[PDB]
């Protein structure tokens, strides 16, 4: 299973673009809470990630290999920050349930 | 039923009663004023106060908010420039859950990141709200004149330290003085017994004797702030004593002589020797504090009149430093002053906050009556000394108005 | 700026007061 | 030729020198600064200063502004606690209009209330930037703290004087003060006549004496400012001599034996007793200088310290330290006559350029309503020597301090510790 | 806020005079 | 010609509702620069003015006749500020021209 889901991330792609995962998630509003969050280095090395993965996308190009993002070395940064967004908007969502 | 002070090993003073009142009432009090900080956190107690719905190792902001509000009890912060006191309220049937709530927000805080970088603008709306009025500022001004390091550090944050808070300055500032041998559980309707199972399950974590404090050294020396209001508030103070001597009560004694407010509505308050001494409003301010205390006029007057307002406030306890005073109103400022003190002790929030002052202070719980042979104890000849104490010692003053006509302390 | 919400002697030390009630202040 | 002056009969000086510089210019001296207010009108002073290109009896703001920006001119305002100076300067082929325009904004302004409405949002912009340094800030906070009525009046509007000043208020003031009794014109590269002319088409008609001012009263006292600088700032002064004692002078020998400025880029400025006094402690950076203001009847002498708030305690110390011992005689007079050397270059480089030439005659005039050649001065500095030095010393090591603070002030110490 | 345009260390010696005019630069010197 | 302007004062119809001749003026640029160099007590009234025209407007009333503004009380209050936005209008203007 670690294998293939070593595999799998590199048929995934972004690690050639040099994101990591937490950059890939769809910016819901818990999502941008969790953004929001952050401390100013992470927020600023993950727009940087960003905005080079768009670069290479617009001249269709990659990275070279040795630049890729490891799946070992990938760290999922924004999820400590994002389940307690959702803690917190669960908990909200019972209260007003009950 | 009288109040159980229980001195747990751990320093913190447990104190209850059980008058079985139908709104009961739980504070804790922690010696954790603004007089703690230094010149690298000023206003760190500012954002301590106003960080008291944070989220809580135990209870997030929105449960702490919700349950609070749920049951409709009330949760306050009461800051001094030595104590803070953190008090809940409700029902009985629902201080299990708030002695849940405020020992989890006494004991342990989280001070996150994004939370106080939220908060720090209602910190500056807080301080725009506090000096919407000139007394606040004036005093704050001549704490600021009339002391070196320790009480002249102000209890609201200054301009330039807003968005330099860090959440590492406040759990610095915790970790430092929200220590056992510091605190006091003062609880009004609920049984002894409770609070300390909740003082053990919680208010034993932290030990020690936390960060001592430097003491406070006078300075003197005067702030006048022309803001061009018509009226010019002026304090003219001097050192004093201390709490914990009866040199303070002396003093307590001299400004009910002089006049501590009004006792008619649009009265003139008339035997005030200050406003008799001859619109305008004449006072005396003591305020005393465990390492030192100031006594001294405060007086707003209109600008044209307070060269005269002033100075005749002046000449009126030089007066009084020459032993022109008559015992019936030397008697007449004694009854004023245990008047004040019963009618203080008289509502259910001022006597928790004076049981835990109390504590803090000496330990101990003073039965009114103690205080009111104590305060028979200051004699005339007494409140004279005080007199002399402010009529000679160096004078720290704090001026704002229109001061075209305010006088100085070598003129005054 | 507008003071939030906007719209007498010194004699005691001030007191500021915050809290979850909306009312907040300072006294002497 | 040689400075040439008039004393008319309305009181207004005039100086003239014709050089045939290529660059002409005309400056006008009036005894209006920021001391002549009181507590009802503060900041007028600032507004008065900025409101030179409103619109005259004579000329409209626009005219004024594109004819003065058309044959490329310049006009600009200078303001002390003391002195106010308008200075035009162009092309000798225009400073007929130049003086037009000039001698319209100092004798006939309008004032105009929407001018000054629009004005006090650029009253605001100006102090923002200036007060964007900590020199200006400390320096307004000692003269605040030292003096009671008239010299601790700032030269920025306050805060709170900001939507208050109205057009009567500059009224007021421009009619209290701006009298041919308190002004001087002083033309460089220009003939004496024509400033004559100029001097009885206007300047003539105000003729009073104008309103007094009183006198300023020392207080002493400290005012600190707790911001959360990188550098310490501190300047601690005390009552020295006024304009026109050589008590004066002696007090210029003790700064520039003291130390006032950096000669070489980069230097330690080697020489300064403070700067050794501290350097020979302290490995942190630091600048260390002597502070001297004097006007007319009172001044202010100090030393003034930026340093790590840290070392800020014993560098101040330091400083103190040096100057009494100079107040104990501890002194050469190798550097006696190095200090007179220092300030009598510094005053000859000053009076090099054009526009210092004519401010100094400016002041010179409106001071003492005579012009004193260079070498005069050169002589006089000379006569200050070796005890005068330690005498004004004296004076400042015992006489009141007054301290203004700013920085973070946790090591920095009060007057009854220093 | 800005102080409209922002930007020196030199401590000052002499007293301040403020300079303000037609021409754009606008500062202070000891 | 006095009373012909009388006349044709009272034909205009604009005292009926209150109004000065200034209120009546169209806004165009220099009217507003006018306008604007206005007093604050000035400026009050002449807005409360068109509010109550436009009021009795609304209702197709007019004032009562005591109540109207006579021909000869009308005050040119806006006509001195007014001048002078045009004279410095056409100064400019003129400077550009040349």
């Amino acid at each position: 299973l670690d294998g293939f889901r070593k595999w799998y991330y590199n048929a995934a792609g972004f690690n050639k673009l040099g994101l990591m995962r937490d950059d890939t998630l769809h910016e819901t509003e818990d999502v941008k809470e969790a953004i929001r969050r952050l401390p100013e280095d992470l927020y600023n090395d993950r727009m940087f990630r960003i905005k080079r993965a768009l670069d290479l996308t617009m001249r269709h190009q990659i990275l070279p290999k040795d630049q890729w993002t490891k799946y070992e070395e990938d760290k999922f940064y924004l999820e400590p920050y994002l389940k307690e967004v959702i803690r917190e908007r669960k908990e909200r969502e019972e209260w007003a349930k009950k | 039923q009288d109040l159980e002070f229980t001195k747990l090993p751990n320093g913190l003073v447990i104190a209850s009663l059980e008058n079985y009142a139908p709104l009961s009432r739980i504070g804790l009090f922690v010696k954790a004023g603004s007089r703690y900080e230094d010149s690298n956190n000023l206003g760190t107690s500012h954002l301590l106060r106003l960080a008291s719905s944070l989220t809580t190792k135990g209870a997030s902001s929105f449960k702490i908010t919700r349950g609070i509000e749920a049951v409709g009890g009330k949760l306050s912060v009461t800051a001094t420039r030595e104590n803070m006191a953190y008090t809940v309220e409700g029902i009985r049937s629902d201080i299990e859950i708030l002695m849940e709530f405020l020992l989890n927000v006494t004991t342990a805080p989280e001070f996150r990141r994004w939370e106080v970088a939220a908060l720090r603008s209602q910190l500056k709306i807080d301080k725009a709200v506090a000096f919407q009025n000139s007394q606040t500022r004036i005093i704050e001004n001549l704490h600021d004149v009339a002391y070196k390091n320790a009480l002249a550090n102000p209890l609201y944050c200054p301009d330039y330290r807003m968005g330099k808070i860090t959440s590492e300055e406040l759990h610095y500032f915790v970790q430092n003085h929200f220590t056992s041998a510091r605190m006091a559980l003062v609880g009004l309707g609920v049984s002894h017994s409770v609070l300390k199972q909740v003082a053990e399950q919680f208010l034993n974590m932290r030990g020690g004797l936390g960060l001592a404090g430097a003491k406070a050294k006078y300075r003197g020396g005067e702030i006048r702030e022309q803001n061009g209001d018509n009226l010019v508030h002026a304090a003219i103070v001097a050192e004093s004593a201390a709490i914990g001597n009866a040199e303070a009560n002396a003093f307590s004694v001299l400004q009910h002589l002089l006049g501590a407010g009004p006792h008619i509505k649009r009265g003139n308050n008339t035997t005030s020797l200050l406003s008799q001494s001859v619109p305008f409003d004449v006072s005396a301010f003591n305020a005393s504090y465990s390492d030192s205390g100031l006594f001294g006029i405060y007086t707003i007057s209109q600008a044209a009149a307070a060269g005269e307002v002033i100075n005749a406030a002046y000449n009126q306890v030089k007066a009084v430093a020459q032993g022109n005073l008559s015992s019936a109103d030397v008697q007449a400022a004694k009854n004023k002053l245990k008047a004040g003190y019963l009618m203080s002790v008289e509502t259910s929030e001022g006597f928790l906050s004076e049981i835990g002052s109390q504590a803090l202070a000496a330990g101990s719980y003073m039965p009114p009556s103690t205080v009111l042979q104590q305060i028979d104890s200051v004699a005339d000849a007494d409140v004279v000394k005080a007199a002399k104490k402010f009529v000679s010692g160096k004078k720290s003053m704090a001026a704002s108005g229109n001061l075209g006509h305010t006088p100085f302390l070598d003129e005054l | 700026p507008v003071l939030d919400v906007k719209r007498q002697a010194a004699a005691r030390p001030l007191v500021a007061t915050v809290g979850l009630n909306v009312p907040a202040s300072v006294r002497f």
